[PDB]
Protein backbone atom coordinates (compact mmCIF):
# COMPACT_ATOMS: atom_id res chain seq x y z
CA UNK A 1 0.00 0.00 0.00
CA UNK A 2 1.02 3.59 0.70
CA UNK A 3 4.28 4.49 2.44
CA UNK A 4 4.32 6.77 5.49
CA UNK A 5 5.93 7.35 8.92
CA UNK A 6 4.76 4.16 10.64
CA UNK A 7 6.55 1.81 8.20
CA UNK A 8 9.47 4.20 7.69
CA UNK A 9 12.28 1.76 8.58
CA UNK A 10 11.09 -0.36 5.65
CA UNK A 11 12.93 2.04 3.34
CA UNK A 12 16.24 0.84 4.76
CA UNK A 13 15.67 -2.92 4.79
CA UNK A 14 17.24 -5.28 2.26
CA UNK A 15 14.37 -5.38 -0.26
CA UNK A 16 15.51 -3.33 -3.24
CA UNK A 17 13.32 -0.32 -3.73
CA UNK A 18 13.30 2.89 -5.74
CA UNK A 19 11.72 6.28 -5.23
CA UNK A 20 10.60 7.90 -8.47
CA UNK A 21 9.98 11.67 -8.62
CA UNK A 22 8.61 13.17 -11.85
CA UNK A 23 8.38 16.82 -10.71
CA UNK A 24 11.30 17.98 -12.90
CA UNK A 25 10.45 15.96 -16.04
CA UNK A 26 8.44 18.64 -17.85
CA UNK A 27 9.86 22.09 -17.09
CA UNK A 28 8.72 25.30 -18.75
CA UNK A 29 9.04 29.05 -18.59
CA UNK A 30 5.91 31.10 -19.31
CA UNK A 31 6.30 34.29 -21.30
CA UNK A 32 4.34 36.81 -23.38
CA UNK A 33 4.25 36.63 -27.18
CA UNK A 34 4.71 39.63 -29.46
CA UNK A 35 0.94 39.65 -29.89
CA UNK A 36 0.42 39.73 -26.12
CA UNK A 37 -0.62 36.10 -25.80
CA UNK A 38 1.11 33.69 -23.44
CA UNK A 39 3.33 30.82 -24.54
CA UNK A 40 5.60 28.29 -22.88
CA UNK A 41 9.20 27.34 -23.65
CA UNK A 42 10.34 23.98 -22.35
CA UNK A 43 13.78 23.39 -20.84
CA UNK A 44 15.59 20.14 -20.23
CA UNK A 45 14.23 18.09 -17.33
CA UNK A 46 15.05 14.90 -15.49
CA UNK A 47 13.58 11.83 -13.84
CA UNK A 48 14.85 11.41 -10.27
CA UNK A 49 14.99 7.68 -9.42
CA UNK A 50 16.69 6.93 -6.11
CA UNK A 51 17.56 3.84 -4.11
CA UNK A 52 17.23 5.17 -0.52
CA UNK A 53 19.34 2.37 0.93
CA UNK A 54 22.37 2.70 -1.31
CA UNK A 55 22.14 6.30 -2.48
CA UNK A 56 22.31 5.29 -6.13
CA UNK A 57 20.58 7.91 -8.23
CA UNK A 58 19.54 7.11 -11.80
CA UNK A 59 19.14 10.59 -13.32
CA UNK A 60 17.44 10.28 -16.71
CA UNK A 61 17.84 13.57 -18.53
CA UNK A 62 14.75 14.61 -20.48
CA UNK A 63 15.84 16.63 -23.50
CA UNK A 64 13.37 19.20 -24.82
CA UNK A 65 13.34 17.45 -28.21
CA UNK A 66 11.13 14.75 -26.71
CA UNK A 67 8.25 17.27 -26.50
CA UNK A 68 8.54 18.38 -30.11
CA UNK A 69 5.16 18.24 -31.84
CA UNK A 70 3.49 16.47 -28.91
CA UNK A 71 0.17 17.52 -27.33
CA UNK A 72 -0.96 17.44 -23.66
CA UNK A 73 2.60 17.53 -22.41
CA UNK A 74 1.88 17.45 -18.67
CA UNK A 75 0.04 14.14 -19.25
CA UNK A 76 2.63 12.80 -21.68
CA UNK A 77 5.29 13.57 -19.09
CA UNK A 78 3.87 11.06 -16.63
CA UNK A 79 3.71 8.34 -19.28
CA UNK A 80 7.19 9.15 -20.56
CA UNK A 81 8.46 8.91 -16.96
CA UNK A 82 6.77 5.54 -16.59
CA UNK A 83 8.19 4.35 -19.88
CA UNK A 84 11.74 5.34 -18.83
CA UNK A 85 11.43 3.75 -15.35
CA UNK A 86 10.15 0.57 -16.96
CA UNK A 87 13.09 0.61 -19.38
CA UNK A 88 15.52 1.14 -16.49
CA UNK A 89 14.12 -1.83 -14.61
CA UNK A 90 14.34 -4.02 -17.72
CA UNK A 91 17.96 -2.94 -18.22
CA UNK A 92 18.94 -4.02 -14.72
CA UNK A 93 20.04 -7.58 -13.93
CA UNK A 94 17.29 -9.62 -12.32
CA UNK A 95 18.94 -9.56 -8.90
CA UNK A 96 19.18 -5.75 -9.08
CA UNK A 97 15.54 -5.12 -10.01
CA UNK A 98 13.41 -3.41 -7.36
CA UNK A 99 10.74 -5.19 -5.39
CA UNK A 100 8.90 -1.89 -4.83
CA UNK A 101 8.72 1.42 -6.62
CA UNK A 102 7.43 4.37 -4.59
CA UNK A 103 6.13 7.38 -6.56
CA UNK A 104 6.19 10.86 -4.94
CA UNK A 105 2.99 11.95 -6.81
CA UNK A 106 -0.23 9.81 -6.93
CA UNK A 107 -0.73 10.71 -10.62
CA UNK A 108 2.24 8.41 -11.52
CA UNK A 109 0.50 5.33 -10.12
CA UNK A 110 -1.56 4.30 -13.16
CA UNK A 111 1.12 5.22 -15.74
CA UNK A 112 3.73 3.13 -13.92
CA UNK A 113 1.38 0.23 -13.16
CA UNK A 114 0.43 0.00 -16.84
CA UNK A 115 4.06 0.15 -18.03
CA UNK A 116 5.00 -2.51 -15.46
CA UNK A 117 2.21 -5.04 -16.14
CA UNK A 118 4.98 -7.48 -17.21
CA UNK A 119 6.40 -7.24 -13.65
CA UNK A 120 3.39 -8.23 -11.53
CA UNK A 121 5.63 -8.86 -8.49
CA UNK A 122 6.90 -5.24 -8.38
CA UNK A 123 4.69 -3.26 -5.99
CA UNK A 124 3.88 0.31 -7.11
CA UNK A 125 3.15 2.49 -4.08
CA UNK A 126 2.41 6.13 -3.29
CA UNK A 127 3.83 7.97 -0.26
CA UNK A 128 2.30 10.41 2.33
CA UNK A 129 5.78 11.87 3.21
CA UNK A 130 6.43 15.34 1.72
CA UNK A 131 9.70 14.43 0.02
CA UNK A 132 11.74 17.40 -1.29
CA UNK A 133 13.16 15.67 -4.39
CA UNK A 134 12.07 18.52 -6.68
CA UNK A 135 15.04 20.44 -5.23
CA UNK A 136 17.44 17.98 -6.90
CA UNK A 137 17.95 20.65 -9.50
CA UNK A 138 19.38 22.84 -6.72
CA UNK A 139 22.46 20.60 -6.55
CA UNK A 140 24.82 22.39 -8.92
CA UNK A 141 26.43 19.33 -10.46
CA UNK A 142 23.02 17.78 -11.22
CA UNK A 143 21.57 21.01 -12.64
CA UNK A 144 24.68 21.41 -14.81
CA UNK A 145 24.48 17.99 -16.39
CA UNK A 146 20.79 18.45 -17.14
CA UNK A 147 21.10 21.89 -18.69
CA UNK A 148 24.17 20.97 -20.77
CA UNK A 149 22.63 17.82 -22.29
CA UNK A 150 22.06 17.97 -26.02
CA UNK A 151 20.39 14.54 -26.22
CA UNK A 152 18.63 12.07 -23.94
CA UNK A 153 21.15 10.70 -21.47
CA UNK A 154 21.19 8.63 -18.28
CA UNK A 155 23.69 9.65 -15.58
CA UNK A 156 24.45 7.63 -12.43
CA UNK A 157 25.26 9.38 -9.16
CA UNK A 158 25.63 8.43 -5.51
CA UNK A 159 23.61 11.15 -3.82
CA UNK A 160 25.11 10.30 -0.40
CA UNK A 161 28.72 10.76 -1.58
CA UNK A 162 30.74 8.63 0.91
CA UNK A 163 28.47 9.15 3.92
CA UNK A 164 27.57 5.48 4.26
CA UNK A 165 31.17 4.74 5.29
CA UNK A 166 30.32 6.63 8.47
CA UNK A 167 26.54 6.60 9.02
CA UNK A 168 23.55 4.38 8.40
CA UNK A 169 21.27 4.75 5.38
CA UNK A 170 18.50 5.86 7.77
CA UNK A 171 20.67 8.79 8.87
CA UNK A 172 21.95 9.46 5.36
CA UNK A 173 18.39 9.71 4.01
CA UNK A 174 17.42 12.02 6.87
CA UNK A 175 20.45 14.20 6.07
CA UNK A 176 19.57 14.21 2.39
CA UNK A 177 15.96 15.17 2.86
CA UNK A 178 16.94 17.88 5.33
CA UNK A 179 19.42 19.32 2.81
CA UNK A 180 16.90 19.16 -0.02
CA UNK A 181 14.05 20.63 2.06
CA UNK A 182 16.39 23.54 2.97
CA UNK A 183 17.33 24.04 -0.68
CA UNK A 184 13.75 24.13 -1.79
CA UNK A 185 12.80 26.45 1.12
CA UNK A 186 15.57 29.04 0.76
CA UNK A 187 18.05 27.98 -1.89
CA UNK A 188 20.33 30.99 -1.49
CA UNK A 189 20.67 30.67 2.26
CA UNK A 190 21.02 26.91 2.03
CA UNK A 191 23.86 27.17 -0.47
CA UNK A 192 25.45 29.92 1.62
CA UNK A 193 25.42 27.55 4.60
CA UNK A 194 26.94 24.74 2.57
CA UNK A 195 29.74 26.77 1.00
CA UNK A 196 30.40 29.68 3.39
CA UNK A 197 33.68 28.13 4.61
CA UNK A 198 36.19 27.92 1.71
CA UNK A 199 38.41 25.42 3.54
CA UNK A 200 35.74 22.71 3.18
CA UNK A 201 35.35 21.74 -0.44
CA UNK A 202 33.41 19.42 -2.70
CA UNK A 203 35.57 16.65 -4.07
CA UNK A 204 35.52 16.35 -7.84
CA UNK A 205 33.75 12.99 -7.43
CA UNK A 206 31.17 14.24 -4.88
CA UNK A 207 28.02 16.38 -4.84
CA UNK A 208 28.26 17.81 -1.31
CA UNK A 209 31.14 19.24 0.76
CA UNK A 210 33.59 17.08 2.70
CA UNK A 211 32.31 17.87 6.19
CA UNK A 212 33.57 16.07 9.26
CA UNK A 213 31.13 14.34 11.59
CA UNK A 214 31.11 17.38 13.88
CA UNK A 215 30.74 19.86 11.04
CA UNK A 216 27.78 17.92 9.66
CA UNK A 217 26.09 18.28 13.04
CA UNK A 218 26.64 22.03 12.76
CA UNK A 219 25.43 22.16 9.15
CA UNK A 220 22.34 20.09 9.96
CA UNK A 221 21.48 22.47 12.83
CA UNK A 222 21.85 25.50 10.55
CA UNK A 223 19.60 23.85 7.96
CA UNK A 224 16.88 23.18 10.55
CA UNK A 225 17.12 26.80 11.75
CA UNK A 226 16.84 27.94 8.10
CA UNK A 227 13.67 25.91 7.59
CA UNK A 228 12.25 27.04 10.99
CA UNK A 229 13.07 30.66 10.11
CA UNK A 230 11.20 30.34 6.79
CA UNK A 231 8.27 28.71 8.67
CA UNK A 232 8.21 31.87 10.91
CA UNK A 233 8.51 34.17 7.89
CA UNK A 234 5.72 32.34 6.03
CA UNK A 235 3.02 32.19 8.73
CA UNK A 236 4.10 35.37 10.66
CA UNK A 237 5.03 33.21 13.73
CA UNK A 238 7.53 34.30 16.43
CA UNK A 239 9.83 31.20 16.36
CA UNK A 240 11.88 32.45 19.38
CA UNK A 241 8.77 31.94 21.62
CA UNK A 242 8.35 28.29 20.41
CA UNK A 243 9.27 25.42 22.79
CA UNK A 244 11.39 22.44 21.59
CA UNK A 245 8.38 20.08 21.72
CA UNK A 246 6.33 22.61 19.67
CA UNK A 247 9.18 22.87 17.10
CA UNK A 248 9.40 19.05 16.81
CA UNK A 249 5.56 18.90 16.39
CA UNK A 250 5.61 21.67 13.73
CA UNK A 251 8.30 19.77 11.76
CA UNK A 252 6.39 16.43 11.84
CA UNK A 253 3.22 18.21 10.60
CA UNK A 254 5.16 20.11 7.86
CA UNK A 255 6.70 16.86 6.56
CA UNK A 256 3.25 15.25 5.83
CA UNK A 257 1.24 15.94 2.61
CA UNK B 1 -48.13 -18.81 -26.43
CA UNK B 2 -46.60 -21.32 -23.99
CA UNK B 3 -47.11 -22.40 -20.40
CA UNK B 4 -44.99 -23.23 -17.36
CA UNK B 5 -47.17 -25.27 -15.00
CA UNK B 6 -46.47 -25.75 -11.30
CA UNK B 7 -46.97 -29.06 -9.51
CA UNK B 8 -47.97 -27.04 -6.43
CA UNK B 9 -47.01 -24.04 -4.27
CA UNK B 10 -46.24 -25.43 -0.80
CA UNK B 11 -44.44 -22.34 0.50
CA UNK B 12 -45.37 -18.69 0.31
CA UNK B 13 -43.26 -16.98 -2.34
CA UNK B 14 -43.11 -13.90 -4.55
CA UNK B 15 -42.87 -15.23 -8.13
CA UNK B 16 -41.28 -13.18 -10.90
CA UNK B 17 -41.86 -13.74 -14.60
CA UNK B 18 -39.71 -11.34 -16.64
CA UNK B 19 -40.43 -7.82 -15.32
CA UNK B 20 -43.72 -8.86 -13.65
CA UNK B 21 -44.26 -10.30 -10.19
CA UNK B 22 -47.02 -11.65 -7.99
CA UNK B 23 -47.41 -13.17 -4.53
CA UNK B 24 -48.52 -16.75 -3.89
CA UNK B 25 -49.74 -17.78 -0.44
CA UNK B 26 -48.64 -20.95 1.38
CA UNK B 27 -50.46 -23.92 -0.23
CA UNK B 28 -52.64 -21.68 -2.40
CA UNK B 29 -54.13 -23.37 -5.51
CA UNK B 30 -51.52 -21.98 -7.93
CA UNK B 31 -50.55 -24.12 -10.88
CA UNK B 32 -48.43 -21.83 -13.06
CA UNK B 33 -48.13 -19.16 -15.73
CA UNK B 34 -49.82 -19.32 -19.13
CA UNK B 35 -49.79 -17.17 -22.31
CA UNK B 36 -45.97 -16.69 -22.20
CA UNK B 37 -44.97 -14.92 -25.41
CA UNK B 38 -43.07 -17.07 -27.85
CA UNK B 39 -40.03 -15.50 -29.47
CA UNK B 40 -38.12 -14.37 -26.38
CA UNK B 41 -36.08 -15.85 -23.60
CA UNK B 42 -37.81 -15.59 -20.25
CA UNK B 43 -36.85 -15.75 -16.59
CA UNK B 44 -39.00 -17.16 -13.79
CA UNK B 45 -37.67 -16.18 -10.40
CA UNK B 46 -38.44 -16.58 -6.74
CA UNK B 47 -38.09 -14.91 -3.41
CA UNK B 48 -39.37 -16.87 -0.43
CA UNK B 49 -41.70 -14.96 1.85
CA UNK B 50 -40.20 -16.45 5.01
CA UNK B 51 -36.57 -16.04 3.89
CA UNK B 52 -35.79 -13.29 1.43
CA UNK B 53 -32.20 -14.66 1.37
CA UNK B 54 -31.39 -16.17 -2.00
CA UNK B 55 -33.40 -14.71 -4.82
CA UNK B 56 -33.07 -17.44 -7.48
CA UNK B 57 -34.57 -18.35 -10.83
CA UNK B 58 -34.37 -19.96 -14.23
CA UNK B 59 -33.75 -18.62 -17.70
CA UNK B 60 -35.57 -20.63 -20.35
CA UNK B 61 -37.06 -20.57 -23.85
CA UNK B 62 -40.35 -22.43 -24.36
CA UNK B 63 -39.36 -23.28 -27.91
CA UNK B 64 -36.64 -25.60 -26.56
CA UNK B 65 -38.79 -27.87 -24.41
CA UNK B 66 -41.73 -28.24 -22.07
CA UNK B 67 -40.74 -26.93 -18.62
CA UNK B 68 -42.52 -26.98 -15.28
CA UNK B 69 -41.75 -26.04 -11.67
CA UNK B 70 -41.89 -28.41 -8.71
CA UNK B 71 -41.03 -27.59 -5.11
CA UNK B 72 -38.26 -29.75 -3.61
CA UNK B 73 -38.79 -30.02 0.16
CA UNK B 74 -35.29 -31.47 0.67
CA UNK B 75 -33.34 -28.67 -1.03
CA UNK B 76 -36.03 -26.13 -0.08
CA UNK B 77 -36.60 -24.48 -3.38
CA UNK B 78 -38.70 -24.37 -6.49
CA UNK B 79 -36.88 -26.27 -9.25
CA UNK B 80 -37.38 -26.17 -12.99
CA UNK B 81 -37.63 -29.49 -14.74
CA UNK B 82 -38.22 -30.64 -18.27
CA UNK B 83 -41.06 -32.94 -19.22
CA UNK B 84 -40.03 -35.17 -22.10
CA UNK B 85 -43.48 -36.82 -22.44
CA UNK B 86 -45.24 -34.38 -24.75
CA UNK B 87 -48.76 -35.79 -24.48
CA UNK B 88 -48.56 -35.90 -20.70
CA UNK B 89 -47.56 -32.24 -20.59
CA UNK B 90 -50.30 -30.94 -22.88
CA UNK B 91 -52.93 -32.80 -20.84
CA UNK B 92 -51.60 -31.38 -17.57
CA UNK B 93 -51.64 -27.82 -18.95
CA UNK B 94 -55.14 -28.17 -20.44
CA UNK B 95 -56.58 -29.40 -17.12
CA UNK B 96 -55.02 -26.52 -15.18
CA UNK B 97 -56.26 -24.04 -17.81
CA UNK B 98 -59.77 -25.49 -17.67
CA UNK B 99 -59.68 -25.11 -13.88
CA UNK B 100 -58.25 -21.55 -14.29
CA UNK B 101 -55.43 -22.38 -11.90
CA UNK B 102 -52.87 -20.27 -13.79
CA UNK B 103 -51.91 -16.59 -13.95
CA UNK B 104 -51.73 -15.04 -17.41
CA UNK B 105 -48.47 -13.41 -18.50
CA UNK B 106 -49.77 -9.85 -18.54
CA UNK B 107 -48.41 -8.42 -21.78
CA UNK B 108 -49.95 -5.12 -22.79
CA UNK B 109 -50.07 -4.93 -26.58
CA UNK B 110 -48.41 -1.48 -26.69
CA UNK B 111 -45.56 -2.81 -24.56
CA UNK B 112 -42.23 -3.69 -26.15
CA UNK B 113 -40.40 -3.57 -22.79
CA UNK B 114 -39.30 -7.18 -22.64
CA UNK B 115 -38.18 -7.33 -26.25
CA UNK B 116 -36.22 -4.10 -25.66
CA UNK B 117 -34.45 -5.61 -22.66
CA UNK B 118 -33.67 -8.95 -24.31
CA UNK B 119 -33.15 -7.98 -27.99
CA UNK B 120 -29.72 -9.61 -28.15
CA UNK B 121 -30.05 -12.26 -25.43
CA UNK B 122 -30.16 -15.84 -26.76
CA UNK B 123 -30.52 -19.04 -24.72
CA UNK B 124 -27.46 -20.58 -26.34
CA UNK B 125 -25.29 -17.74 -25.07
CA UNK B 126 -26.84 -17.88 -21.60
CA UNK B 127 -25.92 -21.59 -21.44
CA UNK B 128 -22.24 -20.72 -21.99
CA UNK B 129 -22.21 -18.14 -19.22
CA UNK B 130 -24.13 -20.52 -16.90
CA UNK B 131 -22.58 -23.98 -17.41
CA UNK B 132 -25.04 -26.79 -16.53
CA UNK B 133 -25.32 -28.69 -19.76
CA UNK B 134 -27.75 -31.44 -18.72
CA UNK B 135 -30.56 -28.85 -18.61
CA UNK B 136 -31.97 -26.69 -21.43
CA UNK B 137 -32.62 -23.96 -18.87
CA UNK B 138 -30.21 -22.04 -16.64
CA UNK B 139 -30.29 -21.47 -12.89
CA UNK B 140 -29.06 -18.16 -11.47
CA UNK B 141 -29.17 -16.72 -7.94
CA UNK B 142 -28.23 -13.80 -5.71
CA UNK B 143 -24.92 -15.19 -4.51
CA UNK B 144 -23.33 -16.82 -7.56
CA UNK B 145 -19.94 -15.29 -8.19
CA UNK B 146 -18.36 -14.50 -11.53
CA UNK B 147 -15.13 -15.98 -12.85
CA UNK B 148 -13.52 -12.54 -12.37
CA UNK B 149 -14.77 -12.37 -8.78
CA UNK B 150 -13.26 -15.80 -8.05
CA UNK B 151 -9.88 -14.72 -9.45
CA UNK B 152 -9.90 -11.81 -6.98
CA UNK B 153 -14.92 -20.30 -4.94
CA UNK B 154 -16.64 -23.33 -6.48
CA UNK B 155 -16.04 -23.06 -10.26
CA UNK B 156 -19.03 -25.16 -11.39
CA UNK B 157 -21.55 -22.72 -9.85
CA UNK B 158 -20.07 -19.52 -11.31
CA UNK B 159 -21.10 -16.96 -13.91
CA UNK B 160 -18.61 -17.14 -16.78
CA UNK B 161 -18.93 -13.57 -18.04
CA UNK B 162 -16.12 -12.35 -20.27
CA UNK B 163 -13.41 -10.90 -18.03
CA UNK B 164 -12.88 -7.17 -18.59
CA UNK B 165 -9.94 -5.52 -16.84
CA UNK B 166 -8.59 -2.22 -18.08
CA UNK B 167 -5.19 -2.74 -16.44
CA UNK B 168 -4.40 -6.15 -17.82
CA UNK B 169 -2.02 -7.29 -20.51
CA UNK B 170 -5.05 -8.17 -22.67
CA UNK B 171 -6.22 -4.54 -22.64
CA UNK B 172 -2.78 -2.95 -23.18
CA UNK B 173 -0.47 -3.55 -26.16
CA UNK B 174 3.22 -3.39 -25.22
CA UNK B 175 4.50 -0.11 -26.64
CA UNK B 176 0.99 1.40 -26.77
CA UNK B 177 0.63 1.83 -22.98
CA UNK B 178 -0.57 5.44 -22.83
CA UNK B 179 -2.55 5.09 -26.02
CA UNK B 180 -4.44 1.96 -25.00
CA UNK B 181 -5.06 3.05 -21.40
CA UNK B 182 -6.56 6.39 -22.35
CA UNK B 183 -8.39 5.11 -25.46
CA UNK B 184 -9.87 1.65 -25.06
CA UNK B 185 -10.66 1.21 -28.80
CA UNK B 186 -8.05 -1.52 -29.26
CA UNK B 187 -9.42 -3.54 -26.37
CA UNK B 188 -13.02 -2.97 -27.50
CA UNK B 189 -12.71 -3.48 -31.25
CA UNK B 190 -9.85 -5.96 -31.65
CA UNK B 191 -9.72 -7.98 -28.41
CA UNK B 192 -13.35 -8.05 -27.40
CA UNK B 193 -15.44 -7.63 -30.55
CA UNK B 194 -13.27 -9.23 -33.27
CA UNK B 195 -11.54 -11.63 -30.88
CA UNK B 196 -13.93 -12.90 -28.23
CA UNK B 197 -17.51 -11.88 -29.07
CA UNK B 198 -17.20 -11.95 -32.88
CA UNK B 199 -19.90 -9.29 -33.28
CA UNK B 200 -21.63 -6.53 -31.38
CA UNK B 201 -24.85 -8.53 -31.07
CA UNK B 202 -23.14 -11.09 -28.84
CA UNK B 203 -21.51 -8.27 -26.86
CA UNK B 204 -24.86 -6.58 -26.30
CA UNK B 205 -26.47 -9.91 -25.38
CA UNK B 206 -24.02 -10.45 -22.54
CA UNK B 207 -24.44 -6.82 -21.46
CA UNK B 208 -28.23 -7.23 -21.39
CA UNK B 209 -28.02 -10.55 -19.54
CA UNK B 210 -25.72 -9.02 -16.94
CA UNK B 211 -28.12 -6.18 -16.28
CA UNK B 212 -31.10 -8.50 -15.93
CA UNK B 213 -29.27 -10.77 -13.45
CA UNK B 214 -28.25 -7.67 -11.47
CA UNK B 215 -31.80 -6.35 -11.37
CA UNK B 216 -33.76 -9.55 -10.85
CA UNK B 217 -31.42 -11.38 -8.42
CA UNK B 218 -29.41 -8.58 -6.84
CA UNK B 219 -26.36 -10.34 -8.26
CA UNK B 220 -23.41 -8.07 -7.52
CA UNK B 221 -20.90 -9.58 -10.00
CA UNK B 222 -23.45 -9.17 -12.78
CA UNK B 223 -23.84 -5.51 -11.85
CA UNK B 224 -20.04 -5.18 -12.09
CA UNK B 225 -20.04 -6.80 -15.54
CA UNK B 226 -22.84 -4.58 -16.85
CA UNK B 227 -20.99 -1.44 -15.82
CA UNK B 228 -17.66 -2.73 -17.18
CA UNK B 229 -19.21 -3.38 -20.59
CA UNK B 230 -20.73 0.10 -20.70
CA UNK B 231 -17.53 1.79 -19.64
CA UNK B 232 -15.51 -0.15 -22.21
CA UNK B 233 -17.62 1.33 -25.00
CA UNK B 234 -17.82 4.85 -23.59
CA UNK B 235 -14.08 4.94 -22.95
CA UNK B 236 -13.31 4.11 -26.59
CA UNK B 237 -12.78 6.94 -29.08
CA UNK B 238 -13.60 4.73 -32.07
CA UNK B 239 -16.92 2.93 -31.93
CA UNK B 240 -19.08 2.02 -34.95
CA UNK B 241 -21.93 4.49 -35.20
CA UNK B 242 -24.57 1.76 -35.15
CA UNK B 243 -23.21 0.33 -31.88
CA UNK B 244 -23.47 3.73 -30.19
CA UNK B 245 -27.01 4.26 -31.40
CA UNK B 246 -28.03 0.79 -30.26
CA UNK B 247 -26.25 1.17 -26.90
CA UNK B 248 -28.24 4.34 -26.26
CA UNK B 249 -31.46 2.40 -26.86
CA UNK B 250 -30.35 -0.54 -24.74
CA UNK B 251 -29.45 1.63 -21.76
CA UNK B 252 -32.54 3.80 -22.08
CA UNK B 253 -34.85 0.80 -21.62
CA UNK B 254 -32.71 -0.59 -18.77
CA UNK B 255 -32.80 2.71 -16.89
CA UNK B 256 -36.53 2.98 -17.63
CA UNK B 257 -37.23 -0.45 -16.14
CA UNK B 258 -34.96 -0.21 -13.09
CA UNK B 259 -37.02 0.17 -9.90
CA UNK B 260 -36.48 3.67 -8.57
CA UNK B 261 -35.96 2.37 -5.05
CA UNK B 262 -33.05 0.12 -6.12
CA UNK B 263 -31.10 2.86 -7.88
CA UNK B 264 -28.66 3.32 -4.99
CA UNK B 265 -27.46 -0.30 -5.19
CA UNK B 266 -27.81 -0.96 -8.95
CA UNK B 267 -26.13 2.17 -10.40
CA UNK B 268 -22.44 3.02 -10.00
CA UNK B 269 -22.15 6.80 -9.63
CA UNK B 270 -18.55 7.01 -10.84
CA UNK B 271 -19.17 4.95 -13.95
CA UNK B 272 -22.30 6.81 -15.02
CA UNK B 273 -20.94 10.33 -14.46
CA UNK B 274 -17.79 9.30 -16.32
CA UNK B 275 -19.79 7.77 -19.19
CA UNK B 276 -22.27 10.61 -19.55
CA UNK B 277 -20.06 13.67 -18.89
CA UNK B 278 -16.32 12.96 -19.37
CA UNK B 279 -15.92 9.99 -21.76
CA UNK B 280 -15.32 10.00 -25.52
CA UNK B 281 -19.01 9.17 -26.00
CA UNK B 282 -20.28 11.77 -23.49
CA UNK B 283 -22.43 13.24 -26.29
CA UNK B 284 -23.39 9.99 -28.06
CA UNK B 285 -26.03 8.76 -25.60
CA UNK B 286 -28.77 11.35 -25.89
CA UNK B 287 -31.74 9.23 -24.82
CA UNK B 288 -29.92 7.61 -21.91
CA UNK B 289 -28.52 10.93 -20.72
CA UNK B 290 -32.00 12.49 -20.82
CA UNK B 291 -33.74 9.72 -18.85
CA UNK B 292 -30.87 9.49 -16.32
CA UNK B 293 -31.00 13.27 -15.70
CA UNK B 294 -34.79 13.32 -15.38
CA UNK B 295 -35.07 10.16 -13.24
CA UNK B 296 -31.84 9.94 -11.19
CA UNK B 297 -30.51 13.53 -11.01
CA UNK B 298 -29.27 12.76 -7.49
CA UNK B 299 -26.71 10.25 -8.79
CA UNK B 300 -25.28 13.03 -10.94
C1 LIG C 1 9.69 23.72 10.09
O1 LIG C 1 8.96 23.99 8.97
C2 LIG C 1 9.04 23.09 8.02
C3 LIG C 1 9.60 21.85 8.23
C4 LIG C 1 9.75 20.94 7.18
C5 LIG C 1 9.33 21.31 5.96
C6 LIG C 1 8.77 22.54 5.76
C7 LIG C 1 8.61 23.46 6.80
N1 LIG C 1 8.10 24.66 6.54
C8 LIG C 1 8.13 25.33 5.26
C9 LIG C 1 9.54 25.48 4.67
C10 LIG C 1 7.56 26.71 5.41
C11 LIG C 1 7.29 24.50 4.30
O2 LIG C 1 7.55 24.49 3.13
O3 LIG C 1 6.36 23.88 4.72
Amino acid sequence: GAMNSSNYAELFNNDIKLFVDDTNVYRVTVHKTFEGNVATKAINGCIFTLNPKTGHLFLKIIHTSVWAGQKRLSQLAKWKTAEEVSALVRSLPKEEQPKQIIVTRKAMLDPLEVHMLDFPNIAIRPTELRLPFSAAMSIDKLSDVVMKATEPQMVLFNIYDDWLDRISSYTAFSRLTLLLRALKTNEESAKMILLSDPTITIKSYHLWPSFTDEQWITIESQMRDLILTEYGRKYNVNISALTQTEIKDIILGQNIK
Amino acid sequence: MNTVPFTSAPIEVTIGIDQYSFNVKENQPFHGIKDIPIGHVHVIHFQHADNSSMRYGYWFDCRMGNFYIQYDPKDGLYKMMEERDGAKFENIVHNFKERQMMVSYPKIDEDDTWYNLTEFVQMDKIRKIVRKDENQFSYVDSSMTTVQENELSDPAHSLNYTVINFKSREAIRPGHEMEDFLDKSYYLNTVMLQGIFKNSSNYFGELQFAFLNAMFFGNYGSSLQWHAMIELICSSATVPKHMLDKLDEILYYQIKTLPEQYSDILLNERVWNICLYSSFQKNSLHNTEKIMENKYPELL
